[PDB]
């Protein structure tokens, strides 16, 4: 809570890279009608991706991801607060149009506990220990 | 557009004045029924 | 509570000037929820910030203003209130008395005006400064009726001090240590309070003695003013002679003290005024559910304090305006008599003022500084887009005059930007109406723009405009050392990007025929949280746009491709806008020594 | 930061043993000296 | 700076201690002994470079005092030590000067005065921080004497009789003037068994600069740290 | 499972261990009005 | 004490903090409040007397001139005052002779040990 | 209630039971008289003000194995016991 400066400093002097700027912009709407919301989906969906986003490969990650370099893993900071960069910028509300603005980084709270295979015990671990605080509780018959 | 500005602070700060009256006046029925109490008391002691 | 009372020495040696005199009030920090800010940085963490708090006046029509009033106070978190009721016991803290969750509380310095010309009205803003964000600092704004209610409660807290003084008994009583002389004196002193109340009755009776404000803070008002202790006199007497008509036909705290001077061996300031009967002046409002509980002092004569006879009571203003306001059935004082007028001005001096027209004003309208500052951006925006629209139009030459630092790959898109800029300027004129006008309402050009004019009228009767602390430290002898960039996108949508500017330095060379600029950096060790907008270099999917702006309102436009426009505006801010506009600014924004 | 009470209870939990207390409080500003230990006939050993 | 901006004297617990004078090294080890008054010249200890022992002295060991002591110094001079106090509006400093008079410990604090008399008035001008009189005392001395301390007190309750007496038309509450007024401090440290002692203004060249020294002979330390202050 | 029975003046174990106590993640099917009364009393110091 | 018991009305605060350390240690003194001496009988005329000379001191200042502020000859009171200071001047020199020089600390580890000492 | 609750918790087997239980622990002497603290001047049934009389520590009758604590007596034993009990007599668990 307190070293998170010279981390916050390290990254903002290494000048990184940001992709896909309007997914993490959230667009926000008042007074608004579903045909409005649902106009503006479909205008986006046409062109509003400039590049294909790389975090969509997760079928087969568990060795693929492991095995060979891992950059974008290997600067993982410590385990408080999201590690992600993409250009933000934005007020409670946000603006509504999302511009082309300079690449930010951003984090927030220890919110996400979905990060348990890679930085923590493996599936198989889980399931052996979920097998073993619970052995049976009032289990059904197969046809049922 | 300033008038909606200025109705608007003239409401907040009277807000405060017309509650704190509307406040004040809540316990006066019971201080004008206190007040008129020992009335009751002088009238039974006539009767008596 | 301790910073208050050792600045209250300040307060205590004052002799003359008996318009300001200082009173304890108690704000509950019930409204901290919406402030949106972290507690942790408004008590002690990171020194440096100097965080100070102002008590300004706001008159109308009449001119001048209160010198401010250099006050700080500190918050206090984690049940405030039991560490104030209850006395400091940090050495032996224990599972003591029982209370819910409390909530913190903080002092703030409020001058009144006592005189025997005492007068009450609403007309008067006290405006509180904070060193906080500009951006929704969730201020409060209230009139002089609400600082002044008339009324106090002092038959409420009464029974406040004996539920304490029970719980304290029962506590001591509960343990058995020390010897029985304690326990003897006590039962003596108990018994002492009545033959049948506690012999035929109780002792202590704790039943259900919860801590709670339950009938505290909503009756007792008005109960202790003249009129209601003469009617309860007349009544008290009435009974008397019932009871007599009646009759005549038919048909001492020392030992405590010592003993908790003893026990305890430890003093707080919230112990000496409870042998003294207390004072609460309760405000509340539909903002917020929090009661503004009001502390006064029992041993002087201040606002508040029964010592020595009839406290001050704010009357002798209200029934003539009434009678007044009543002899024509007009409310408007304006179009009464002029019988009414003189009574007026003779029982009010403060009055005469009003009736002269003088400093003419539209209406009454405290709160103008909002959207007076809203109106002269906005002046100052579109008096600035069509200076450089007047000059791109006017603009000579064509493309690009000087060098530039441009890649020779990327030079292809460098002119793309520069053949846009009528779809440019367009998008600018056209987002005056479409983008909100709450992200540049309290940024640095208004304050640089206000800091400006402090040079032109410096008060009707002088003044060396020396402030002490917390001021314009920026915009002191001019404005060309320090820069405000802001950075927009090119295309036919132009939005907010930065949040905010970063100075750029810059310098010419050439000394002559075709001017170069070449933006260069300063070396800083004062802080870290510096942006690489700056530092990026021309090139890398082309630049922003800037416009800076010296201390004589002159625009440069350093717009890459070779174009630069030098206008000054000056002149069209006193045309469109005259004398009279700055009235309330002269009013507020002033100090002398 | 604040923090300190609750700190102060799970230390009292992690602390409120049933078998020695050699040391445990260690106020602010306090030295905690050691104790005086035996003579010169003892035995050798290590830590970890 | 903090340490002195707080209005703290650290002199209350400072004691006289010995000057250390040995030549040994070991291996991230040094133990250096230290010597009192006596005859550590005469001793013959054969470890220094020379037959006998140094004694020498930094440049800031004395003071001009000729334009107020043109007489002249016909006795035994003595060393002492000062450390004046500082109080301004938010700012302070230390100044650990060493004076070598031959004039008396009680008139050291006159002479301390009297040559920062040009500060002295702004210090006790600055150090003011942290209306009636009574002229018919000698009137009413002899004649028209209410005195009834005693036979008015012991007799009535003196709860309602107590009216006018007096009020001095004032309030104040805390006059400190003891820790505002201290400026001057000397203490008697080192003494020379001769006098007529003459400074020679010469260089050395030792270590691995060569810094200038005064080089300085019948000079010897101890004493005792006898804070003996005269404010004015 | 867990411990039951101790805890501040506040909340006990609910909002300690119920993760998704905060009606936010909730699925987007309502029958009531009083989500936003229950917000406001649950996450009263949560900026509400 | 005195005043607390001759005020009927003491105040709460007796004690407030003081504690003597010596490099992070503890004293514990004054741990005891309802013991009794009798060598308080000589201290209260000591503290009379010295509270008596303090009033007359600091009375003296606004009798003879206010510089500062905007059959009875008065002079036996200031005779003796002036009198009972030049023997109190006497009386409250307590130099020390002795001196204490320690090698190393005999009470580093544990007070009384061998220490040294010289007549100086 | 003056303080915290004393012995409410039920997750103590060993250590959780030895480490941090010192006065429910000192109670417990010998398997033939149990003791327990109660104020003085106490009487059975009691007034309905609690006294404020000097404590007196107490006795309490063990005719029945209930102030036995649970943590130090392991369920394998009850397992066990009731597994040897449940071999020389008639078994009809699915039914019942």
């Amino acid at each position: 809570l307190l070293d998170v400066e010279a981390t916050l400093v390290a990254l903002r002097q290494q000048h990184l890279d940001r992709q896909c700027y309007f997914g993490v912009y959230v667009a926000e709407g008042t007074e608004d009608t579903l045909d409005v919301q649902m106009g503006r989906f479909m205008e986006t969906w046409a062109d509003m991706m400039p590049h294909h986003p790389h975090w969509v490969n997760e079928h087969l990650t568990i060795l693929q991801f492991i095995a060979p370099s891992n950059p974008r893993l290997r600067f993982e900071l410590n385990p408080a607060f999201d590690f992600f960069v993409a250009p933000g910028d934005v007020d409670l509300p946000g603006p509504q149009r999302p511009p082309e603005a300079m690449p930010t980084v951003n984090a927030t709270l220890r919110i996400i506990n979905g990060n348990i295979p890679v930085p923590l015990c493996p599936i198989s671990f889980r399931d052996c220990r979920g097998t073993q605080l619970g052995l049976g509780r009032h289990t059904m018959t197969p046809a049922t | 557009d300033l008038e909606k500005n200025t109705l608007t602070l003239k409401n907040a700060a009277a807000v405060a004045a017309l509650d704190n009256l509307r406040g004040e006046t809540i316990t006066l029925p019971t201080e004008i029924d206190r007040r008129l109490k020992p009335l009751e008391e002088q009238l039974t002691r006539m009767a008596k | 509570m301790e910073a208050h009372l050792a600045n209250e020495t300040k307060h205590a040696l004052w002799h003359n000037d008996h318009t300001k005199g200082l009173l304890h009030v108690v704000i509950p920090n019930a409204g901290l929820i919406a402030a949106g800010i972290d507690p942790a940085l408004l008590i002690l963490k990171k020194p440096g910030q100097r965080f100070k708090v102002e008590v300004q006046t706001r008159y109308h029509a009449t001119g001048q203003c209160e010198p401010w009033c250099q006050v700080f106070a500190a918050y206090i978190p984690d049940n405030a209130l039991t560490n104030l009721l209850i006395p400091k016991t940090e050495p032996f803290v224990s599972h003591v008395f029982s209370a819910t969750h409390n909530s913190g509380g903080l002092i703030l310095s409020l001058p009144v005006y006592l005189s025997p010309g005492l007068f009450f009205d609403a007309f008067n803003v006290v405006a509180i400064r904070i060193n906080t964000g500009n951006r929704k600092h969730r201020d409060i704004c209230i009139m002089y009726a609400e600082l002044i209610p008339n009324g106090t409660r002092y038959f409420a807290d009464g029974q406040r001090v004996l539920l304490l003084c029970k719980q304290l008994i029962a506590y001591i009583r509960c343990t058995p240590r020390l010897a029985s002389s304690i326990k003897i004196y006590a039962e003596h002193m108990v018994a002492a309070m009545g033959e049948s109340h506690t012999s035929n009755g109780d002792n202590i009776g704790p039943v259900s003695s919860i801590i709670d404000l339950d009938r505290q803070l909503t009756s007792g008002g008005i109960d202790d003013s003249p009129a209601e202790t003469r009617i309860q006199e007349n009544n008290r007497d009435v009974l008397e002679l019932i009871k007599r008509a009646v009759n005549i036909v038919n048909s001492l705290m020392e030992w405590f003290d010592i003993c908790y001077a003893q026990l305890v061996s430890g003093d707080t300031p919230a112990d000496f005024w409870k042998r003294r009967p207390l004072s609460i002046v309760p405000r509340h409002y539909a903002e917020s559910p929090s009661p503004l509980i009001v502390v006064s002092y029992n041993g002087s004569s201040a606002w508040g304090g029964r010592i020595t006879g009839s406290p001050i009571l704010y009357h002798s203003a209200q029934a003539i305006i009434d009678a007044a306001c009543i002899n024509a059935r007009v409310d408007n004082p304006q179009s009464l008599h002029v019988t009414a007028r003189q009574e007026l001005v003779a029982r009010l001096p403060f009055l005469a003022n009003v009736l002269n027209n003088q400093t003419p004003l539209p209406a009454f309208k405290p709160g103008a500084e909002m959207f007076l500052n809203q109106v002269f951006k906005q002046a100052c925006v579109t008096s600035l887009t069509q200076g450089l629209i007047t000059e791109l139009q006017t603009n000579p030459t064509l493309q690009q005059l000087m060098e530039y630092d441009i890649a020779d790959s990327s030079q292809t898109v460098i002119d793309e930007i520069v053949a846009r800029t009528p779809d440019l300027i367009q998008t600018i004129v056209s987002v005056l109406t479409e983008m909100s006008m709450d992200a540049f309402y309290n940024s640095s050009l208004m304050y640089a723009v206000l800091a400006y004019l402090s040079s032109v009228y410096t008060r009707p009767q002088g003044g060396g405009y020396i402030p002490y602390l917390h001021a314009s430290f920026p915009c002191w002898l001019g404005n060309r050392s320090i820069y405000l960039f802001d950075y927009y996108n090119s295309g036919g949508e132009i939005l907010k990007l930065s949040k905010v500017p970063v100075p750029v330095a810059l310098e010419k060379v050439g000394i002559g025929n075709s001017t170069q600029l070449r933006g260069k950096f300063i070396r800083s060790a004062d802080i870290v949280d510096i942006g690489i907008c700056s530092k990026y270099l021309p090139g890398q999917c082309y630049a922003y746009i800037c416009l800076g702006f010296n201390q004589q309102l002159q625009s440069i436009l350093v717009l890459p491709g070779g174009f630069a426009a030098c206008f000054c505006i000056t002149d069209t801010l006193q045309a469109a806008l005259p004398a009279s506009l700055i009235g309330p600014i002269l009013d507020r924004f002033c100090f002398s020594i | 930061m604040l923090h300190d009470n609750v700190t102060e209870s799970l230390r009292r939990i992690t602390a409120s043993g049933g078998r020695l207390n050699p040391t445990e409080p260690l106020p602010i500003f306090g030295g905690l000296r050691p104790a005086t230990s035996a003579g010169i006939a003892r035995g050798q050993a290590s830590v970890c | 700076r903090a340490m002195v901006q707080c209005h703290v004297f650290p002199h209350r617990f400072i004691s006289f201690f010995g000057s250390l004078l040995e030549y040994t090294i070991q291996d991230n080890l040094c133990n250096i002994t230290a010597v009192a008054k006596g005859p550590q010249e005469a001793a013959r200890t054969d470890k220094t470079s020379t037959r006998r022992v140094t004694a020498n002295i930094p440049a800031c060991v004395f003071w001009d005092v000729d334009k107020d002591l043109h007489l002249s110094a016909d006795g035994l001079k003595h060393v002492f030590l000062v450390f004046v106090y500082t109080q301004r509006r938010q700012r302070e400093g230390v100044r650990l000067h060493l004076a070598l008079s031959q004039l008396n410990e009680q008139c050291f604090g006159r002479g301390i005065g009297f040559l920062l008399g040009r500060i002295r008035a702004e210090n006790a001008a600055w150090g003011t921080e942290g209306t009636r009189a009574l002229p018919l005392v000698q009137l009413s001395n002899d004649p028209t004497s209410p005195r009834c301390s005693i036979g008015e007190i012991t007799g009535v309750n003196w709860n309602l009789a107590r009216q006018r007496l007096y009020q001095w038309t004032g309030d104040f509450r805390g006059l400190p003037t003891q820790l505002s007024c201290m400026y001057a401090a000397y203490t008697l440290i080192g003494t020379i068994p001769s006098e007529s002692v003459r400074y020679t203004r010469r260089m050395e060249r030792f270590g691995g600069y060569n810094v200038p020294t005064i080089w300085l002979e019948g000079v010897v330390w101890g004493g005792t740290n006898t804070w003996n202050e005269c404010y004015y | 499972f867990t411990i039951q029975g101790e805890g501040h003046n506040g909340e006990t174990s609910e909002a300690l261990n119920n993760i998704l106590t905060d009606d936010t993640f909730i699925a987007p099917i309502l029958w009531d009005c009083d989500a936003l009364i229950y917000r406001d009393e649950a996450a009263r110091d949560r900026l509400p | 004490r005195t005043a607390a018991g001759a005020q009927i009305l003491p105040h709460e605060v007796l004690r407030g903090a003081d504690v003597i350390c010596y490099n992070g240690r503890r004293y514990e003194l004054e741990t005891n409040l309802q013991h009794r001496d009798g060598s308080d009988a000589a201290i209260r005329t000591l503290v009379l007397n010295l509270m008596f000379s303090i009033n007359e001191g600091c009375l003296l200042l606004l009798a003879l001139i206010p510089t500062l502020l905007v059959r009875f000859p008065i002079y036996e009171t200031i005779s003796s005052w002036i009198s009972t200071s030049s023997r109190l001047g006497d009386t409250l020199g307590t130099r020390a002779i002795l001196r204490v020089c320690v090698f190393d600390g005999p009470s580093t580890v544990h007070p009384g040990d061998r220490t040294a000492v010289i007549q100086v």
